[PDB]
């Protein structure tokens, strides 16, 4: 079963170099040519280049070249397509794509894609907001109970309420991007009124890459 | 050179050869007489631009700068090779054609190599440099109305057909007509001239394989193209005559064996609806002694133990007493 | 010079056919080919060549190339066919070698009513005040089609410089959701009276307010 | 029609050298079968 | 047409089917000239008085419907004739009958393989007069009487 | 293809035509050899 596996996910700053990588098992991987598809969100898949990986001829497309550096090693079967100077243009998904062993050369297989981020903006641990039911048109006239987390540029953050014991009624809204680079995501839950005084709530926020986690009981 | 897979076609292939457009037109593995009422699986097409020098390269067997670096052809090539002249609409001048002179080994036999590598004829490893012992393997045609004969823009269509690669959608007209089964008929079954019967058959078959080569390497298996199921082909029935016969001066009356064919066979393994009057007397008969090689039609069946008089096969002799058709004594 | 052209969207019932087409000039002296792409996965080729498919997907795909058009057919549509696609006409290019994407198309399955935007907004807490932050939450999840406009406007001035505003995305149920948000620092928040965020959702509009306490 | 008529001709030498090969082969049958027909007379009808 | 074609060389296939039917009629005469040596036919005799020469191998057997010996049960069982005859190919395939044969395409052949004309139950018919000649006749029984 | 393939023919027939013969001479000099088999048969190792 051919399966194509690439790497993790790329956090850069402009200018610098990638090195996304597309590992394949269970076939013979020389004589199989590989392409490079990128796409951005919201826009079409664009071809990148082609590139045989026995001989080591590559070739590019008319706007790319120098700039792309596919490169292969058959010692441990892994590709490697080292994209040079980044801007902020080139941020996008990044799709594997093999031709078929027949001519004419239709894609056969594809591999799942990374995601590669391009800002000057730095990293910091996050900061934990609540909001909770005190007054009229907060509490009674159908609203609800949440916490609003920001200051942290990785996306991932992960959620869970009172001991990781609470899940009904939890929404988690994708972050927006705000203009200084900061993203920001608010967590809501529904509740009853009468379960307000007799059951606790506690927001726990954790965020690995900053290793920063901020975390307290909520109450009225 | 680009590739176009054709796969249905029930027009017909008249307008290949027929026209004096069409000046170079040798086919070596088929004739043009096969190409109006033929049946294929498959047709590529391979389109490319040429000199008129380079145009008895493109051959089995050839050799050259095309035929080596450019477009290989196999010596079996079942198709046509087509050339004809160009010389108005390529030739403005324009230099944008460009051909491939130099590479490190010859092609294979329709086998495309895009490339813009550097030949390493030099001691230096260089790379990416337009100038002496770097040599860039792309030249240009020099085409100009100036141009000599042989020097004059050509244009190619290479067409190449195939067999037992895909479900035969790709063949010329004849007369509109259903399947019948079960009888005798002039069968083109995808579009193959043969008499024979055919059945449903048995066996399971990827999808690529259409046809069937056997020992003798005639066509044994098909494909319908309208339904998926898979037929085999066999010709209709066979049989024999040896006749018996006595002196002429002794009587007219004979008798036939029929080598080997049950007697309830016979009548329809023979052409009996258009065979002489005469003969279907001896082919239906009162008394017939079917044995090991067959049954002898046209003579009376005797117990009694006689000498052989005719040696007939399986352990049968006949003798004039009507001719009696007996099992021999010893 | 030679790019492909597709049309942006088309939209069948259920049950019945579709016609997505991929044509221009000299395509069926070219092969053309056909890829699906679900939101947020990899793409999966269903058309091999001009009419022939692949192991997997269905009788229920097919297409004819010739002249100056390719279309594709989709026999008895169902709800997973709503995804993207694209063709796929390999060229030369002028001698450089180049494998030629279209526009995409996007099929969209039909059979779903038509519902009306509630709207939830929610003040800044005390809590947020303690870390000396505010901020103004209008939360719109209850209607089907489409993106609504959402406006802000706060004692006579439409209040634009702070807004940042979620991409609309679906959710469990397959229904779509919107998700606004203003910041705003807290001594502004008990300067201006009133508040406002209005939903315009296909002509008519529905305006709640805030009273800051 | 002068095209086929060589292209059968080419298939047409396979049955003479076939009958040639096989008469000389049957010879032998023959030499080896008057010999068995020897070997009848003279060693089952007499002794040899 | 081929047929017209092969009518253009005349006399090569009149000779070469006359040279096979010589051949044939050829092996008709070997088998007379090996088996058919006499006219004077003992039949199969019941066992006894024989001196003790077991002879029960070469004797055809009464159990097997057919005519055949049991070292001709051996003989007959070992030497294999790859379906090669009239009726395996040709009688019954009026359609697709019994494809994937071990020999295959005779149809477009036509090897009439002929019987022999004395069969094996009559070939053992004339081995077992022969034998009940030798048996209990000398080698008087060739000599007419 | 045309020239050397009909000097394969003309060379194919004299090939033929030489191993023909041949086999003819193999069946005379097989004749002879069943002959000087029977010959010192019964004139070397018996008495005719």
């Amino acid at each position: 079963q051919v399966q194509l596996v690439q790497s993790g996910a790329e956090v850069k700053k402009p200018g610098a170099s990638v090195k996304v990588s597309c590992k394949a098992s269970g076939y013979t991987f020389s004589s199989y040519d590989i392409n490079w598809v990128r796409q951005a969100p919201g826009q079409g898949l664009e071809w990148m280049g082609w590139m045989s990986p026995n001989s080591g001829n590559t070739g590019y497309a008319q706007k790319f070249q120098g700039r792309v550096t596919m490169t292969r090693s058959t010692s441990m079967s892994t590709a490697y397509m080292e994209l040079s100077s980044l801007r902020s243009e080139d941020t996008a998904v990044y799709f594997c794509a093999r031709m078929s062993s027949s001519l004419t050369n239709y894609l056969d297989y594809w591999g799942q894609g990374t995601l590669v981020t391009v800002s000057s903006a730095s990293t910091k641990g996050p900061s934990v907001f609540p909001l909770a039911p005190s007054s009229k048109s907060t509490s009674g006239g159908t609203a609800a109970l949440g916490c609003l987390v920001k200051d942290y540029f990785p996306e991932p953050v992960t959620v869970s309420w009172n001991s990781g014991a609470l899940t009904s009624g939890v929404h988690t809204f994708p972050a927006v991007l705000q203009s200084s680079g900061l993203y920001s995501l608010s967590s809501v839950v529904t509740v009853p009124s009468s379960s307000l005084g007799t059951q606790t709530y506690i927001c726990n926020v954790n965020h690995k890459p900053s290793n920063t986690k901020v975390d307290k009981k909520v109450e009225p | 050179w680009n590739r176009k897979r054709i796969s249905n076609c029930v027009a017909d292939y008249s307008v290949l050869y027929n026209s004096a457009s069409f000046s170079t037109f040798k086919c070596y593995g088929v004739s043009p007489t096969k190409l109006n009422d033929l049946c294929f699986t498959n047709v590529y097409a391979d389109s490319f631009v040429i000199r008129g020098d380079e145009v008895r390269q493109i051959a089995p067997g050839q050799t050259g700068k095309i035929a080596d670096y450019n477009y290989k052809l196999p010596d079996d090539f079942t198709g046509c090779v087509i050339a004809w002249n160009s010389n108005n609409l390529d030739s403005k001048g324009n230099y944008n054609y460009l051909y491939r002179l130099f590479r490190k080994s010859n092609l294979k036999p329709f086998e495309r190599d895009i490339s813009t590598e550097i030949y390493q004829a030099g001691s230096t490893p260089c790379n990416g440099v337009e100038g002496f012992n770097c040599y860039f393997p792309l030249q240009s045609y020099g085409f100009q109305p100036t141009n000599g004969v042989g020097y004059q823009p050509y244009r190619v269509v290479v067409l190449s057909f195939e067999l037992l690669h895909a479900p035969a959608t790709v063949c010329g007209p004849k007369k509109s007509t259903n399947l019948v089964k079960n009888k005798c008929v002039n069968f083109n079954f995808n579009g193959l001239t043969g008499t024979g019967v055919l059945t449903e058959s048995n066996k399971k078959f990827l999808p690529f394989q259409q046809f069937g080569r056997d020992i003798a390497d005639t066509t044994d298996a098909v494909r319908d193209p309208q339904t998926l199921e898979i037929l085999d082909i066999t010709p209709c029935s066979f049989g024999g005559v040896s006749v018996i016969t006595p002196g002429t001066n002794t009587s007219n009356q004979v008798a036939v064996l029929y080598q080997g064919v049950n007697c309830t066979e016979v009548p329809v393994a023979i052409h009996a609806d258009q065979l002489t009057p005469t003969w279907r007397v001896y082919s239906t008969g009162s008394n017939v002694f079917q044995t090991r090689a067959g049954c002898l039609i046209g003579a009376e069946h005797v117990n009694n133990s006689y000498e052989c008089d005719i040696p007939i096969g399986a352990g049968i002799c006949a003798s004039y007493q009507s001719i009696i058709a007996y099992t021999m004594s010893l | 010079s030679y790019v492909l052209t597709q049309p942006p969207s088309v939209a069948v019932a259920p049950g019945q056919t579709a016609r997505i087409r991929c044509g221009e000039n000299d395509i069926g002296s070219k092969n053309v080919h056909w890829y699906q792409q679900k939101s947020g996965q990899a793409p999966v080729l269903v058309v091999y060549d001009d009419s022939d498919r692949p192991s997997g997907i269905p009788e229920r795909f097919s297409g004819s190339n010739s002249g100056n058009t390719a279309t594709l057919t989709i026999s008895r549509v169902e709800a997973g066919d709503e995804a993207d696609y694209y063709c796929q006409v390999w060229d030369s290019t002028g001698d450089h070698p180049d494998v030629v994407f279209g526009g995409g198309t996007k099929l969209t399955v039909l059979g779903q009513p038509k519902a009306a935007p509630s709207v939830t907004l929610f003040p800044p807490s005390s809590e947020e005040l303690q870390a000396n932050k505010a901020t103004l939450v209008c939360l719109i999840s209850d209607f089907y089609p489409g993106a609504v406009t959402v406006a802000w406007k706060a004692d006579s001035s439409p209040v634009k410089a702070g807004v940042e505003t979620t991409t609309p995305s679906k959710q469990s149920n397959n229904k779509y959701a919107a998700s606004s948000y203003l910041s705003l620092t807290p001594e502004q928040w008990k300067s201006h009276r009133s508040y406002s965020c209005q939903v315009t959702h296909e002509g008519s509009t529905v305006e709640k307010t805030v009273a800051p306490t | 029609e002068v095209q086929i008529d060589r292209l059968i001709t080419g298939r047409l030498q396979s049955l003479q050298t076939y009958v040639t090969q096989q008469l000389i082969r049957a010879a032998e049958i023959r030499a080896s079968a008057n010999l068995a027909a020897t070997k009848m007379s003279e060693c089952v009808l007499g002794q040899s | 047409e081929c047929s017209n074609l092969l009518l253009q060389y005349g006399s090569f296939c009149t000779q070469l089917n006359r040279a096979l039917t010589g051949i044939a009629v050829e092996q008709d005469k070997n088998t007379q000239e090996v088996f058919a040596q006499v006219k004077q036919i003992y039949k199969t005799p019941p066992i006894k008085d024989f001196g003790g020469f077991n002879f029960s191998q070469i004797l055809p057997d009464p159990s097997k419907p057919s005519k055949r010996s049991p070292i001709e049960d051996l003989l007959f069982n070992k030497v294999t004739l790859a379906d090669a005859g009239f009726i395996k190919q040709y009688g019954d395939c009026l359609g697709d009958i019994a494809a994937r044969d071990l020999i295959c395409a005779q149809k477009f052949n036509g090897l009439t393989v002929l019987p022999p004309l004395l069969t094996d139950e009559m070939i053992a018919q004339y081995t077992s007069a022969l034998l009940a000649g030798t048996i209990c006749s000398g080698w008087t029984f060739g000599a007419g009487p």
